[PDB]
């Protein structure tokens, strides 16, 4: 067989696929990544709204702006969550 | 369109 | 309705692995959609992971390979045999 | 299940 050398930088994160939707914008969990930190914790689910990150509101901003705020963080991040935010 | 965080 | 969830971030290459057979071998069962291995585009299901950072992945169980592949730093180097079934 | 790395 063909033998190649592949170097990967692991994706470090909470294990969450997010989407922004509307009235102000809101950040919702599209999917919880299998085996990721959010999945092992067991509290988060698809459809939940991420209201904030470390005291900073996640309302009225784009997916990219929410991602900038949620990745800027240290190893440990605190989320305020509205269970099934589609209320 | 979606992102990973 | 409103809960407070604190998460500690975690690492991952985005690979589902299996061990199969004179010695055992570590193979890619599935490449996780959107994961690091998927965005890199070189790895595929059926490829054999021959080593992690110079340490051989031959002759060991799935769990032992997982222990070695998760105890590394942010960047990991894999030696790969494309479609490891020769 | 899956064994994820």
């Amino acid at each position: 067989p063909e033998i190649i050398t592949v170097t990967l930088k692991k994706q470090n994160g909470m294990g969450l696929s997010i989407v922004a939707a509307k009235d102000k914008l809101g950040i919702y969990v599209k999917s919880v990544v299998k085996g990721g930190a959010a999945d092992v914790d067991g509290r988060l689910a698809a459809g939940d709204q991420l209201l904030s990150v470390d005291g900073r509101s996640l309302v009225g901003l784009s997916q990219e702006r929410a991602a900038e705020l949620m990745t800027r963080t240290s190893s440990v991040v605190t989320l305020e969550v509205a269970k099934q935010g589609a209320i | 369109p979606d992102l990973l965080v």
